[PDB]
RNA sequence: GUUAAUGUAGCUUAAUAAAAGCAAAGCACUGAAAAUGCUUAGAUGGAAUUGUCCCAUAAACA
């Protein structure tokens, strides 16, 4: 019994809109599957012309759940869009106020 | 500027497109569910034959990822 | 299916007209992409 | 001269109404009610009613709201309830369908705002 | 954490109002203060769905409904029950029969004739001035042959 | 008891199928709205370049157009996934079977699964295992027997000896029912994509 | 046939006074998601009384 790490997905595509369109789709599929997405960060342009890369963070997987997820990603891929899966490495007043009580 | 008939044609095909996607999503959602149940059914089957093998198998593979393929 | 997310539209509030062009890969596959000028084809070197 | 509840200052909506209009949009159908403070419904117009269904095309629609509102108003006039209280939410108030429904009631003669109590 | 969280205000409101109706242990404000018809019904619906003109008006948001047709159909189907609510709401069943309740079934119709051009109807809860009620009203209630009656006002 | 293991290999489809006409028309609709939202001879050269692409042959979306019969070849399908499927002869049976190999309790399913990958294909194929959980188990009797069906994905494949004397066939779904009649072998579709 | 699944629409022990609610899907709105607005598809393949048969028909036995 072990729990998967949070694995980032860098979606690199020629067109920002296509990368965004695929980025949203995995997120909605992730949301439907109950996959939490913490961030949807964007990488800078790949200056040489340029290409646009978008992050969809995925946190939490299971052995059976991971297998069923990834092949679906292969199917979902429009083709010509380059997938990637990688293991991942300010606070407001309510968070700080609660944090004081725990250590006080 | 589009004429009302032009909008009517585009809206009519839009209705068909929305219906088609709803049909597509429903079929795919059930397909994924069925596959997982079959995998869960596959999990059960060998458990009857030998549960001890699963003790090692049910553990996730830490080294499986990262996996990249487009 | 790969067509599940293939059909997509721009998420930009402002943008010049984008023209369709196809990028030829070295394995022969083709991809529909949006380019600023009315080019017809692109080739990967 | 009858009493209207004046408290519930910390809660929304206010309860200073002799009668209230409740419009509920479910997946199927759309219902409009008139209920007294005691909790008894007096006049009810629903899209789940046989007579309205046969003369409409879809259970949920913008026109549906309009049509059910017109049907509700005639029953409201029939029942003699001329003054009523409606408490829409900000988005619901801005919703075009609800705006049209209110227009039907105003045209029908049902006043969506009750008069002040006499002390 | 297992349960989902309301993503919209309306979901909580609908849950809350339904929650309020249910009785509870703690004190609360409320305490102190046939088949053939189905098949025929379905068939008519399908015909209405098929009609392209119905779709076009709906998508053009210009459609409308005939109130009179609905009213007569409403009388046949559930008008008795709604009429019962008004009678209970107005206190008729408690002041008349000492709490006994009877569902009205005969679609009784009464109207006070004003001159000859038009006649004021008398629905449930309607407002009629005494001047309008000076003379006796016309009554048509669709008895059918036989079945003697008594009318009491 | 007869201990037997097997592997249900998966090869991803390289190239997509063509879009449906409803999908095509929607592409026009997203384009026409794009023109509406848009913000305001090199064309001859581009026309010269486009025909240069047309004359130059690209790899077909499906590599069957030339083949039409190369089941033994790894690239049987490009639009859909493939499953390794090899004719086998048993002591009391001669049936078209999913790749099988002999397994021991000491050896884990992946270890046998890894051996299945190269034992019956004898090639430099690249395949990966995601979970040690198996996907199918079927028992056929004449003497008790059981076959363990695993699942794997082909990362890449350099299928040497394309013309083997064996009848290895890559099937997606059409040949699964045609070649595997009994449910014990025709139910492989349940855990197949 | 032995065993044994199975007949409101994903779900409900919603409903026989009126075939329901929820879940679920598309488009628009630009950080994503959500929300909001406008739109979408459906049922009893059944008799049984409470608050199982018997069929459609699924199989291990056969």
């Amino acid at each position: 019994d072990y729990e998967y790490g949070v694995l980032n997905i860098h979606l690199t595509a020629y067109d920002m809109s296509l990368a965004e369109s695929y980025a949203q789709y995995v997120h909605r599929l992730c949301n439907r599957l109950s996959i939490k997405v913490e961030e949807s960060y964007a990488m800078p342009t790949k200056t040489m012309l340029t290409t646009h890369e978008r992050v969809v963070q995925i946190s939490g997987l299971s052995a059976t759940f991971a297998e069923i997820f990834l092949e679906v990603l292969q199917s979902n891929l429009p083709e010509g869009v380059r997938l990637s899966v990688r293991e991942h490495t300010f606070k407001a007043r309510p968070e700080l106020e609660e944090l004081l009580a725990k250590l006080n | 500027e589009h004429s009302p008939e032009e909008s009517e044609r585009r809206a009519l095909l839009l209705k068909r497109w929305a219906l088609f996607k709803q049909q597509e999503h429903e079929m795919e959602r059930d397909a994924i569910r069925s596959m997982l149940e079959a995998q869960q059914e596959a999990l059960e089957e060998l458990k009857l034959e030998s549960a001890e093998l699963y003790a090692e198998a049910i553990k996730r593979d830490t080294s499986l990822f990262p996996f990249e393929k487009e | 299916d790969c067509s599940r997310a293939s059909l997509t539209r721009l998420r930009r509030q402002a943008y010049a007209r984008l023209y369709p062009v196809l990028l030829v890969k070295q394995d022969g596959s083709t991809i529909h992409i949006r380019y600023r000028e009315p080019r017809r084809m692109l080739a990967m070197p | 001269v009858a009493r209207k509840e004046r408290g519930w200052a910390t809660v929304w909506p206010n309860r200073e109404f002799w009668h209230r209009l409740r419009v509920v949009k479910t997946q199927h159908h759309v219902e409009a009610f008139v209920e007294h403070l005691n909790g008894q419904v007096v006049v009810s117009a629903s899209t789940r009613e046989w007579a309205i269904k046969k003369h409409l095309y879809s259970t949920r629609n913008v026109v549906a709201c309009e049509s059910i509102g017109r049907v509700l108003a005639q029953r409201c006039l029939e029942a003699g309830i001329n003054f009523m209280v409606y408490q829409p939410t900000p988005w619901e108030a801005s919703s075009d369908s609800i705006k049209r429904l209110q227009n039907a009631m105003t045209e029908s003669g049902v006043m969506l705002r009750e008069p002040r109590r006499i002390y | 954490e297992r349960l989902e969280k309301y993503r919209s205000f309306e979901r909580y409101r609908r849950r809350a109002e339904q929650e309020a109706r249910a009785p509870h242990w703690w004190r609360t404000y409320r305490e102190h203060f046939r088949t053939q018809k189905l098949l025929e019904r379905k068939h008519f619906l399908r015909e209405l769905r098929a009609n392209v003109e119905e779709e076009r008006a709906a998508r053009l948001r210009t459609a409308s409904i005939p109130l009179e047709a609905v009213r007569a159909e409403w009388e046949r189907t559930c008008g008795p029950y709604h009429k019962q609510r008004l009678a209970e709401y107005y206190g008729l069943y408690r002041d008349l029969f000492h709490g006994a309740t009877f569902v009205p079934w005969v679609p009784l119709h009464v109207a006070y004739a004003v001159g000859e051009e038009d006649l004021i109807p008398v629905y449930h809860g309607n407002e009629v001035t005494p001047t309008e009620a000076s003379r006796a009203p016309e009554v048509t209630y669709e008895a059918d042959k036989d079945s003697l009656w008594t009318l009491l006002f | 008891w007869r201990l037997s293991g097997a592997l249900c290999l998966q090869r991803p489809p390289l190239i997509t199928k063509a879009l449906t006409p409803l999908q095509e028309e929607m592409a026009g609709l997203l384009q026409q709205i794009e023109v509406e939202r848009s913000l305001y001879l090199a064309q001859d050269l581009e026309d010269m370049w486009e025909q240069a692409f047309l004359q130059f042959r690209p790899g077909a979306r499906e590599t069957e157009a030339d083949k039409k019969n190369d089941r033994t070849s790894l690239h049987r399908k490009l639009d859909r996934n493939l499953v390794l499927l090899v004719r086998e002869k048993l002591g009391d049976q001669d049936v078209w079977m999913l790749p099988q190999v002999e397994w021991q309790p000491g050896e884990t399913l992946r270890g046998t699964a890894e051996r299945i990958l190269a034992t019956l294909s004898e090639n430099n194929m690249e395949a990966k295992f995601l979970g040690n959980a198996p996907c199918g188990h079927y028992k056929f009797k004449f003497l008790g027997v059981k076959v363990f069906f695993f699942k794997a994905l082909l990362l890449t494949g350099d299928f040497v000896q394309a013309g083997k004397k064996s009848r290895h066939v890559w099937a997606s779904k059409e040949e699964l029912g045609d070649y595997l009649q009994p449910k014990y072998l025709a139910q492989v579709r349940r855990f197949l994509l």
